RNA sequence: GCUUGACGAUCAUAGAGCGUUGGAACCACCUGAUCCCUUCCCGAACUCAGAAGUGAAACGACGCAUCGCCGAUGGUAGUGUGGGGUCUCCCCAUGUGAGAGUAGGUCAUCGUCAAGC
RNA sequence: CAACGGAUAAAAGGUACUCCGGGGAUAACAGGCUGAUACCGCCCAAGAGUUCAUAUCGACGGCGGUGUUUGGCACCUCGA
RNA sequence: CCUAAAGAGUAACGGAGGAGUACGAAGGUGCGCUCAGACCGGUCGGAAAUCGGUCGCAGAGUAUAAAGGCAAAAGCGCGC
RNA sequence: ACCAAACCGAUGCAAACUCCGAAUACCCAGAAGUGCCGAGCAUGGGAGACACACGGCGGGUGCUAACGUCCGUCGUGAAAAGGGAAACAACCCAGACCGCCAGCUAAGGUCCCAAAGUUGUGGUUAAGUGGUAAACGAUGUGGGAAGGCUUAGACAGCUA
């Protein structure tokens, strides 16, 4: 269940985030947004790593627990170790209900196996974007954009502008008037 | 053998390599990556001879990106020659490597055959390399 | 080698700084080409020689469109 | 108001800078201590200097 | 207190793009080339003499963040001093601290004078 | 007067027949540091081996050891 | 110009390029004007000449290398 | 059916690229204190020296080889003894006016050679690791956070 503990953090700088990664097992927090001034607060390690494994991680509302007070925020940014890749920051964007919000969410594809592409004229599928840019009320959004392939001739594109968004969801990137390639099909690599 | 068609100068200072990759190091366009964990540099000759050991392992389908481009220019000077006297010729093309930097990248096959095909191109190179994933952030 | 050759420092740059007292017929800054403009007080050389013709303080002010950099005397 | 220091390590093999800071405080060899008054400027030296001496405040 | 015109302060949070809108006075377009003046040809530009027309264009005002431009907090990189290590590189104590990105902001703000309302 | 602060207006070579003053401030031999090179091992395994990667070899690449060859440096020795 | 470590200066038989001139107007001053390039239309030239229009703002130019500059243009034209 | 200027989006690199951009260093002004009683500057008498070495940091060259070579900036040696690093110019501590059969400390140390804890508490190692090493290999062993099966019978064995 997506929920986070935190508390308040009151020493801030390189010499004291340094000391709470290697002593205490923490990670550094930011919580702006809404209409509030940001509030630093830190978060236990096992427990933000623990719900980085969840598909709708980032496309689904948490609820913070910050000492003894609570509040609704999304996961917006994320710092990580370049080589060992765990999290060293992460900063999440407050949510109220009558506001718009930005989100990256996954991209699901569906019945691969019965696209038309694959059985008859035997071609390969190729993903080329995994997630997508919104900007939705928080009521209404979604876990993740379902793209379907079944009727899929070989050679064919398909564009932000062939799949079909929830009720209320933009692309962002379409009504910017840019419609970037979202997966194809070709002829085998030899 | 990767190398600049062209380039502005002929020669290069050997300069230094420090820092990490904190660009570079995501799994941009495949599903599965060969990330870098030590620093060092990677020679043109390494880097052909890891793509031929990784594609003649799937040679079924599946797609391949190379994210590194050797474009440093090293110059050795020829055997019994005293110092100076100028700088030594151009001899081979590396690229400088970090830590975090992602090198190959693949997608279409299976995540288990992704290991294996690795693992034959991780032999080749000289320095230590790690298996990754993509996430969406 | 076919390389060996340099050619003598002009020892450029700013030889007053902001905030200093200035007597007429000082050199402020030595260029190449108008990298700081003369302001107030201030004249310029036949090789973009920047001097003084009054006295006062440095300014050292950046302003006007074009953006660029001026160097001006005011009253000490 | 008054801070007591005491030089504790030697000054040789010091940077020209740092000699210069314990000498300002009047300091000359080990073990000597001066009371000097807690200005602004004189702190400023403590600071400086701070692994070769010791304040007792 | 408002509109117009001239001169400045300041150089995009002040710009570009889109839409609406003004002619009583001012301005522009405008009429004509006798006269002053002009075109390496031409009244296009410059100049002169004006008063039938029109706010079409240009210009001013008012709207919209679409592009541009500004832009936190937090974290990260780097770094002076002292000390360490497994020493081509990094770590600790202390001081300092970006660039990019994110939340967001912006369709400016003033002075003098002259004609009117 | 470009050898560009320009020795004179005016100037090339040989010495194994050689000579003096000096130098390990500087070379040839041997010693030292290094280890590109050389030699010896090891890692991955496409392939050869009728089929079978490792009985025997082993491409393309990688990691070391020894002071052992050709070198690099010029630390000792030119009152041997 | 880089090395050169954000004041100056800074070495190597280090990495790259130029000079040993030109101009009586290519100098002074007053007045006037903006480029390269793209696209559209147009008699032979035709991807590219001369012409008209739209866009553009310096991607042009600067006697001569490169760096730093250039709207009061330091760029281009004319009279004296 | 190969190739495709140009544009759109993602994505790396640069000593001789820059829409940006520090810490230090540097120049100036004003202030308290300290200065060995001076520091600064000017003018005169006398010089020596113009073969440098290594260690740390920033670089070129070499192979980010050399107790290699060439620069910038600090420290030491040169011209500096004493204690430590077994011995060991250049490393760490510390700068010797003379005498004492007095005490306290620095670096480094406290079983015997050989001065001082066979000191106290909680763990790790079995390799004489400590007391020389790399890719790579391995049911060596300690700690930690989570997983997959499992009395509808799990994993090894054994019978079809
Ligand atoms: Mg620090
Ligand atoms: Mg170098
Ligand atoms: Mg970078
Ligand atoms: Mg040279
Ligand atoms: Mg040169
Ligand atoms: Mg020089
Ligand atoms: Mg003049
Ligand atoms: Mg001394
Ligand atoms: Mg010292
Ligand atoms: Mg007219
Ligand atoms: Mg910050
Ligand atoms: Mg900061
Ligand atoms: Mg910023
Ligand atoms: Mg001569
Ligand atoms: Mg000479
Ligand atoms: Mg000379
Ligand atoms: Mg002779
Ligand atoms: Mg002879
Ligand atoms: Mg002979
Ligand atoms: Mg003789
Ligand atoms: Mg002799
Ligand atoms: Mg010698
Ligand atoms: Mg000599
Ligand atoms: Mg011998
Ligand atoms: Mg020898
Ligand atoms: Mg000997
Ligand atoms: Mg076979
Ligand atoms: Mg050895
Ligand atoms: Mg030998
Ligand atoms: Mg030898
Ligand atoms: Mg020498
Ligand atoms: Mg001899
Ligand atoms: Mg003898
Ligand atoms: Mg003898
Ligand atoms: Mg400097
Ligand atoms: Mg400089
Ligand atoms: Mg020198
Ligand atoms: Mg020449
Ligand atoms: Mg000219
Ligand atoms: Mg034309
Ligand atoms: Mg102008
Ligand atoms: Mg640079
Ligand atoms: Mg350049
Ligand atoms: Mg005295
Ligand atoms: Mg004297
Ligand atoms: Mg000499
Ligand atoms: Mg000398
Ligand atoms: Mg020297
Ligand atoms: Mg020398
Ligand atoms: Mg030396
Ligand atoms: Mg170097
Ligand atoms: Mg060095
Ligand atoms: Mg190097
Ligand atoms: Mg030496
Ligand atoms: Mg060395
Ligand atoms: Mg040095
Ligand atoms: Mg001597
Ligand atoms: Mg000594
Ligand atoms: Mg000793
Ligand atoms: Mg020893
Ligand atoms: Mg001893
Ligand atoms: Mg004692
Ligand atoms: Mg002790
Ligand atoms: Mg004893
Ligand atoms: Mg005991
Ligand atoms: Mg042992
Ligand atoms: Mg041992």
């Amino acid at each position: 269940d997506f929920i986070l503990n935190a508390q308040v953090r009151s020493d801030l700088g390189k010499g004291a985030s340094r000391r709470l990664r290697r002593n205490a097992g923490l990670v550094p927090a930011v919580v702006y947004g809404g209409d509030k001034e940001p509030q630093s607060v830190t978060l236990e390690l096992r427990e933000i790593a623990k719900l980085l494994e969840n598909e709708a991680a980032f496309s689904h509302v948490i609820a913070l627990n910050v000492g003894g007070a609570k509040e609704t925020v999304l996961i917006k940014a994320l710092q990580r170790h370049p080589a060992k890749g765990f999290v060293m920051h992460a900063d999440f964007l407050r949510v109220v209900a009558d506001h718009k919000l930005t989100a990256h969410v996954p991209l699901h594809f569906i019945n691969e196996e019965v696209a038309v592409g694959v059985k008859q004229a035997g071609g390969e599928i190729s993903h080329t974007i995994s997630e997508v840019e919104v900007s939705c009320l928080p009521k209404d959004l979604p876990e993740f954009i379902e793209v379907d392939m079944a009727k899929v001739e070989l050679g064919q594109i398909v564009h932000l502008s062939d799949l079909k968004a929830p009720k209320g969801v933009e692309l962002v990137q379409l009504a910017h008037g840019n419609d970037l390639a979202v997966a194809n099909i070709h002829a085998s690599r030899v | 053998m990767l190398q600049p068609k062209r380039t502005k100068f002929r020669k290069q200072m050997t300069g230094h390599n420090r820092g990490l990759a904190h660009r570079g190091s995501k799994v941009s366009f495949g599903e599965y990556a060969l990330k870098a964990t030590s620093r060092g540099r990677l020679t043109a000759r390494q880097i052909e001879s890891a793509r031929r050991a990784l594609t003649r392992h799937v040679k079924r389908g599946g797609k391949i990106w190379i994210r590194v481009f050797p474009d440093k220019p090293v110059t050795k000077k020829p055997l019994e020659v005293r110092m100076g006297k100028g700088k030594g010729g151009v001899e081979y093309w590396v690229a400088q490597i970090q830590p975090g930097k992602v090198l190959y990248e693949i997608e279409g096959v299976s995540e288990e055959l992704a290991r294996e095909a690795f693992a034959l191109a991780a032999a080749k190179l000289p320095l230590a390399t790690s298996f990754v994933k993509r996430t969406v952030m | 080698t076919r390389n060996g050759r340099d050619s003598e420092s002009k020892r450029l740059g700013v030889k007053l700084f902001g905030g200093q007292a200035v007597k007429a017929g000082n050199i402020l800054v030595r260029q190449r080409g108008t990298k700081f403009h003369a302001g107030y007080g201030v004249g310029l050389g036949k090789d973009h020689t920047l001097f003084a013709k009054v006295d006062g303080v440095v300014k050292f002010e950046t302003k006007g469109a074009f953006g660029r950099k001026y160097v001006s005397i005011v009253a000490a | 108001a008054t801070v007591k220091v005491t030089l504790v390590k030697s000054l040789n093999g010091r940077l020209a800078n740092h000699k210069a800071c314990v000498k300002g405080l009047g300091l000359r060899r080990i073990n000597h201590t001066v009371e000097v008054q807690d200005t602004p400027e004189n702190r400023g030296m403590i600071n400086k200097a701070y692994y070769l001496l010791r304040v007792e405040g």
